[PDB]
């Protein structure tokens, strides 16, 4: 079974004919996971947005207000 | 408020995607409901929803002109500008009952809860004893924030709880300590 | 066996006709084709390519008391209703062997001296039809008709995105932003649109 | 009123939707507020039934009431379970005149309960020599009036308005001066007995709702082995009185599915349903005994014509999730389970717990639809055997009547659709020693059955 | 029109066909537009998200109508022409049977006719 | 129960047909619609947003003697003129269920052989419908029909003013001048318009 | 559109309902539609000047009249339906219902729909 959440939902989009359709619930548990990642980074990319959150983008802001960045 | 430009990128279409996306087959069909389609059509779809609305939103959150929430608060932190906060309600509230009757600090009271409003509660700043004369005078404050609350003259009438010897507890003035949290758009 | 049922959408109404339809029906069929004199030759038909709209009509009475009923005021004033109703009507008659989307052309109701509780119809469907106005390849046609209908409001639920709201309830799903942009929506809804409740009301356009 | 033209607005959800349902239900429900130890007909509606017995969703009463409502029920025979304990909330109120501080009036709950009723005593700011007595529900106004001080009338005040469903004054002493000022005074001493209930409890509201009619029972959302098998014989007991009732249960909340087959196995009445899945509404999880209140209700609401074959539920989610194979087992098992499918939960083939026999007639004895249409029939003979049991004369003239009757119902069924064919006559074996109560008869119906499966061959 | 082939789809087993190279067992056009027809009939309509209102059926939401039994038959038929005729490869299905085996219990059958089966005329000037 | 009531306003009769309609009433309803044919497609059904105009007809006697009555001759002088009146006339049909504003398309009468007095009717009506000719924003649609008339010779009370009697009688209120210009008024009112007595007979126009 | 929202106004104790606040307690566009349909109906027709041709009903002058009983349902049915329908939000209103629950004093009900309650079609190109 799909372990991703984003493949479940993904798969389940799709005609229900894949019950057992290993080689179609393997695939989609690839496509879930990617799509899993890119949420949990896009939700990093907003860290990154404000020197309060920054993390590793506070070089950035380090870099825009010219403090040595370290 | 200013209006947010946006990159084409970040509006595609969800059909352009999943055109691009079969573009390089030409040997198996791709007609909807093939196979195919099925591999490539939720990952189109999903492109689109995540390009369309979360990329959107975080360049929304970006930039002052656009920013809300806490997101707009530290941008006002990068400028060192911070909005204003609420406060409580705070007001007396009198008290007619047994001479030997006391009142404790801390003691909540409450506006009249109803069909048409919930009741609106408000604690007690001081601790009294009604000993010397039967009426007695206890500053009080609303236990939440902002204007809720700043009630008229008689509206405090309400005892949570009750306590032995007590007549009537009524607000003699209206509360004036309330105050909202500041508008967005005025803060930006 | 015999029944009729004339199904609308557009109000979510299954009429069943009380009685069936009096005497007999009975549905035409005419090849569209015209006709072409040729010079020391004569006539020819030549056929043409469209289809044609034909008509069913008939007549019932509505009666007082009788399996399901109802008034038979309320019923002419539900017919006459669907009469000017733009959106199409499924109707099915079962030992007719007859189904498809028609809309009422003509209607008309009639008391007579006596039964003055019931009331002598007469009815006229015609064959309904839809108008449906980059890299070209073969494609499913477009032969589905798009009969379906949603309330015009809509109560988002655990699992729901706006995104998803937008294609089940308006299509291409890339239709968001008419949702969103609606001011009672932005007001329930949070300035984020990717964030969403369960419940809140949110008003689909049209 | 005077003469004139009044007018009113009221919400839609308010319209008398009452008319066309059908069906008749029970339950032993717990509350926290009515009448208690008795049996009592709702006609379904939500503000009967929240008057009642209140809108707390922490008793069974509202909740489970509430989804039987929602199962569409024509009738809710409702009775409040209670473990005994039982009290009412009571308030005295005092004289002020007197330095005693005389008692002289003494308010009451109209029913046992234990919510916090409250009373506040002010002196009317217009004038003292009334006082506005407004009486409170916890920190929310219930209802507020003025009053003479004079001690009858403000026992009669309190009883007069309309607004005193809750509470009912009563007059301890009498006295010149008004109440006493007081201020959201609890009226302390009630209970509602739902504390601690015990099994024995519900089995007096098994004897109580004999001696009413119903067409389903249903447990108070309770799993308990013994309730179950004591409700088992019961139902059973109730039958060889002629009384048909259909039970429906559920099994354990922690039951897996092993447990849930086995149980509906271990008992395989067609008489019984157990529900193998909790379920989901507005964020509010329901146990599977907890379901089969709405099970019932919408088994009972369907009558005779209609099934709940695939009935979509108002349900949202359905925790216990299964693959075909488990459905199969589970349906195989006699387990009631619903599946979701495409943001609906849908009931699945009608089945009982009859399942392990099903010999050949009996097959149709696994379902629900096909019991109902069962037990009625039985209900409506013996309706019209009980007027004619020793009131006419067995001749041939008179039996000939009662074939009348019994073929003219039968041809109503008929009417409805109901059944293909039927043929009831006389039961000429059992007529060979006919006594005045004793003329025999037999019949045979054939039920017609909704569309479950089907199949189709796509030659190419 | 230059219709292409599909992947097979074993629906008794709900697996692809693979080679023992490993690859998925390709088919022929017919053979993928037999494919699809099923999948499309089992495919409920408006549903499944990924596919839009043309592709689907409807017979499942059929089971729950109250309509008598002809009538049942007749919407039987309307969705199982109206879902496969979407594809082009359709030229007509038709002749449908139904057999009520039991009280409320049904077997139906249908004859579907591709392109290919069209009769040709054979003149030329 | 059926009656029929003709409530005629400019001249102010509640006319009662002392006859029901003889062998039976009948209404009919047809969409407005245009058929439109498109080229290897055949025909098609377009909706036209506009509404229809509908009759309804029937034939009656008036009898001469019978519950309230009136002289036959007098009763088709009645009915002759309301033909050729511009206003409207609101008819009323209890047992069919009708009610709406209407106009006399067309009338006659008839006197058989036999039953000399009595003169047999045959009447038409034609449903009636009104041609209704700065910050923009919404507002009350102007659906209600204004169907009211009044004398056109007014007497002031004691409470009026020359205003209040302008929006009362003539709409907007201040049309007013319209009122006071009028040279009869001009005489019995005094020169000031603001004043008023109790009484005064004042002419509106039109 | 942009219908607005209104105040709200006790009928029953004929007075505005207020916040303990002392500010009067604001409602939704739909309560406040609610709010003036009840308020219309109870306006008579051509009588308070402040309001145009328009606004208000008729119905307390159709007491004196000498129609019929079922003559007089009608005009109740023409009279009410013609004063709500004024307000653009009104859809459509109808179901009348009479029980002349003694001899001549009558009871009757009516259904109100939304412009909201319309359904919407589900279909895009």
């Amino acid at each position: 079974m799909i372990a991703s959440k984003k493949g479940k939902e993904m798969l389940l989009t799709l005609s229900p004919i894949y019950e057992q359709s290993i080689i179609m619930q393997s695939l989609y548990e690839a496509i879930g996971s990617e799509f899993d990642n890119l949420e949990l980074l896009d939700e990093e990319i907003e860290l990154q947005l404000f020197p309060q959150s920054a993390t590793w983008g506070l070089g950035f802001w380090e870099n825009r207000v010219g403090l040595i960045t370290n | 408020e200013r209006e947010l430009p946006i990159p084409v990128f970040l509006t595609e279409d969800e059909d352009s995607v999943h055109e691009r996306m079969l573009s390089n087959f030409q040997d198996v069909s791709t007609l909807e409901g093939d196979f195919i389609y099925d591999a490539t059509r939720p990952t189109a779809e999903q492109i689109a929803e995540l390009k369309q609305l979360g990329l959107q939103n975080n360049l929304k959150i970006a930039f002052p002109q656009t920013s809300y929430g806490t997101y707009l608060e530290w941008l006002g932190e990068c400028k060192g500008v911070f909005k204003n906060q609420p406060t409580k309600a705070t007001g007396v509230i009198t008290f007619t009952g047994v001479q030997g009757t006391i009142i404790t600090k801390g003691t909540i009271v409450t506006t009249i809860a109803t069909d048409e409003k919930q009741s609106i509660e408000f604690e007690l700043l001081e601790t009294k004893t009604i000993g010397e004369n039967e009426t007695v005078d206890i500053k009080a404050e609303s236990r939440i924030v902002g204007t809720i609350g700043n009630v008229s003259k008689g509206s405090i009438s309400v005892l949570l709880g009750s306590i032995s010897g007590v007549k009537s507890i009524t607000n003699k003035e209206d509360f004036r300590g309330g105050t909202d949290i500041e508008d967005e758009e005025h803060f930006r | 066996v015999i029944d009729i049922y004339l199904k609308n959408e557009k109000e979510k109404i299954d009429f069943h006709f009380p009685v069936n339809p009096q005497d007999s029906l009975s549905i035409k069929k005419e090849k569209r084709f015209e006709t072409v004199d040729i010079v020391n030759l004569g006539e020819f038909d030549i056929k043409k390519e469209g289809e044609k709209i034909r008509e069913i009509s008939f007549k019932t009475f509505l009666p007082n008391l009788y399996s399901e009923l109802k008034n038979p005021i309320e019923v002419v004033a539900m017919l006459e209703k669907w009469v000017d109703q733009a959106e199409p009507l499924r109707l099915i008659i079962t030992g007719f062997g007859y189904n498809g989307l028609v809309t009422i052309s003509s209607f008309s109701n009639t008391q007579t001296a006596g039964r003055e509780e019931d009331r002598d119809i007469e009815i006229t469907f015609r064959t309904y039809r839809e108008l449906k106005i980059s890299n070209t390849k073969t494609d499913l046609k477009d032969n589905r008709p798009n009969t379906q209908t949603k309330s015009k409001i809509y109560t988002v639920k655990a699992s729901d995105t706006l995104y998803k709201i937008a294609k089940n309830l308006l299509g291409k799903g890339s239709r968001w932003p008419e949702i969103y942009n609606i001011p009672e929506n932005k007001k329930v809804i949070g300035k984020n649109p990717n964030i969403i409740k369960k419940g809140k009301l949110v008003i689909p356009s049209k | 009123e005077i003469p004139g033209f009044y007018n009113r607005f009221k919400t839609q959800a308010e319209k008398s939707t009452n008319t066309g349902l059908k069906g008749r239900l029970a339950m032993p429900i717990r509350a926290n507020w009515g009448d208690v130890g008795k049996v009592v007909t709702i006609k379904n509606d939500l503000r009967q039934l929240k008057n009642l017995f209140g809108d707390d969703m922490n008793y069974s009463a509202f909740k489970l009431g509430k989804l039987a409502l929602l199962g569409n029920v024509k009738e809710l025979l409702l009775y409040r379970l209670v473990d005994g304990n039982q009290k009412k909330g009571t308030l005295t109120l005092k004289d002020t005149t007197e330095n005693s501080a005389k008692d002289v009036i003494k308010l009451e709950t109209k029913y046992p309960t234990a919510r916090n009723f409250n009373v506040t005593i002010k002196s009317n700011l217009v004038d003292s020599d009334k006082k506005d007595f407004i009486f409170f529900e916890n920190t929310k106004q219930l209802f507020s009036s003025s009053i003479k001080g004079t001690i009858d009338e403000i026992v009669l005040e309190i009883n007069s308005n309309l607004d005193n469903e809750y509470v009912i004054a009563t007059k301890v002493a009498d006295s010149d001066t008004i109440l006493a000022n007081v201020v959201n005074q609890a009226l302390e001493g009630g209970n509602d007995g739902c504390t601690s209930i015990t099994n024995e409890s519900y089995l007096k509201a098994l004897e109580e709702f004999e001696r009413y009619s119903f067409d389903s029972f249903v447990l108070d959302g309770v799993a308990d082995e013994a309730l179950q098998e004591t409700t088992k014989a019961w139902v059973a007991k109730n039958k060889e009185l002629g009384k048909d009732i259909l039970l429906f249960l559920g099994g354990k909340t922690e039951d897996n599915i092993k447990q849930i087959n086995d149980k509906s196995k271990s008992f395989n009445d067609e008489n019984i349903v157990n529900v193998g899945s909790s379920a989901y509404y507005e964020n509010i999880k329901y146990t599977p005994s907890e379901v089969a209140v709405y099970i019932a209700a919408l088994s009972v609401s369907k009558g005779i014509t209609g099934s709940i074959c695939n009935a979509k539920t108002i349900f949202e989610e359905v925790e216990p999730r299964l693959s075909q194979s488990e459905v199969k087992e589970c349906l195989k098992s006699g387990t009631l389970v619903l599946d979701f499918d495409d943001g609906d939960v849908i009931i699945v083939d009608d089945v009982n717990t009859f399942k392990k026999y099903v010999d050949d007639k009996n097959e149709a004895m696994g379902y629900i639809s096909n019991i109902m249409f069962i037990n009625t029939i039985n209900k409506d003979t013996s309706l019209k055997r009980k007027e004619f049991v020793g009131k006419i004369f067995n001749d041939a003239t008179g039996q000939t009547t009662v074939i009348c009757a019994l073929k003219k119902y039968f041809e109503e069924l008929m009417s409805q659709g109901i059944i293909s064919e039927f043929n009831v006559d006389i039961d000429t074996e059992l007529q060979a020693t006919a006594k005045a109560d004793e003329f025999y008869w037999k019949w045979d119906a054939v039920k017609v059955d909704v569309m479950k499966k089907i199949y189709g061959t796509g030659y190419l | 029109l230059d219709l292409k082939g599909s992947f097979l789809f074993d629906f008794e087993k709900g697996e692809f066909v693979k080679n023992a190279d490993g690859t998925l067992k390709k088919c022929d056009k017919v053979q993928a537009y037999k494919q699809w027809c099923q999948k499309a009939i089992l495919t409920p309509r408006y549903k499944k998200a990924a596919y839009t209102n043309i592709y689907g059926s409807e017979i499942k939401d059929l089971i729950a109508s109250n309509l008598s039994q002809s009538a049942k038959e007749l919407e039987i038929t309307r969705l199982i022409k109206e879902t496969i005729l979407v594809h082009p490869y359709t030229k007509e299905v038709g002749e449908f049977s139904f057999n009520w085996l039991e009280n409320s219990r049904l077997v139906e059958y249908e004859f579907d006719v591709l392109t290919i089966d069209d009769e040709n005329i054979v003149i030329d000037g």
